[PDB]
């Protein structure tokens, strides 16, 4: 099934998906920011690293990669506290409206319940990065052009982990899709939580447009 | 500004 520039490839995913992780603090769960900020630092590591992604125009990369955080963060503190912790939240007591917290959960849960291989977390993930889709992209195409191989790879490792069920490459992409409506709400969420004299790190309004 | 952003990818 898999060869020979897929092997390659997936190889090369895999080896800098592997080399950002999250250290020490996957263990007491203020920190929320510290959690954040990891994730956006690791996220535009693998992002450069990414086939193709130097040859980008410049603002298409920052479009590319302000618009995957929000997919990457549910799906990157995912692969790790539901393996870490084999539910406990601080975002009640952090001060987020009620309205966002229960369907914002909804979306983590699913995610989990799709069990996916860290071959699979890792491709989706940047498929998510350089969706062309995006808001504010110029060259589609160009992005169109390196989504296409890594799409066409984490198709066949879905046949492979596991064939049993044939639907669970198009229920990867559909629970995404079903994520990236929430987006709109999540600026609110955000912009409800700025509202009480709480700010963020300058990182943090970067990457959410703040 | 995305600057921050923009040091994080070109950096080496
Ligand atoms: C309380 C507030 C804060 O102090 C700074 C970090 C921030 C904005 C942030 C930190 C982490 C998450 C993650 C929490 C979970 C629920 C695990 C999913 C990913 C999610 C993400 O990073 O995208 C979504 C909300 C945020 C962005 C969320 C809203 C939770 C509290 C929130």
């Amino acid at each position: 099934e898999l060869t020979p520039d897929q092997q390659t490839l997936l190889h090369f995913i895999m080896d800098s998906y592997n080399k950002q992780r999250m250290p020490q603090e996957i263990t007491n769960k203020l920190i929320l920011t510290e959690m954040a900020t990891n994730h956006v630092q690791v996220l535009v590591e693998f992002t450069k690293k990414l086939p193709g992604f130097q040859t980008l125009d410049h603002e298409d990369q920052i479009a590319l990669l302000k618009g995957s955080a929000v997919e990457a963060m549910f799906l990157r503190s995912a692969e790790i506290f539901n393996k870490k912790l084999p539910l406990e939240e601080r975002i009640r007591n952090s001060g987020i409206s009620d309205e966002y917290i229960t369907p914002m959960f909804s979306f983590y849960k699913s995610i989990g319940e799709l069990k996916m291989t860290q071959e699979e977390y890792a491709l989706l993930t940047a498929i998510v990065i350089l969706s062309p889709d995006r808001q504010y992209i110029k060259d589609r195409e160009a992005v169109e052009k390196l989504q296409e191989p890594l799409l066409d790879v984490l198709q066949k490792l879905c046949k492979i982990h596991q064939p049993e069920n044939p639907q669970h490459f198009a229920c990867l992409l559909g629970r995404l899709t079903e994520l990236r409506t929430f987006n709109h709400h999540h600026a609110e969420m955000l912009m409800s939580w700025r509202v009480n004299d709480h700010k963020f790190t300058p990182l943090l309004c970067e990457i959410w447009d703040v | 500004e995305n600057a921050l952003l923009r040091y994080l990818l070109d950096k080496d």
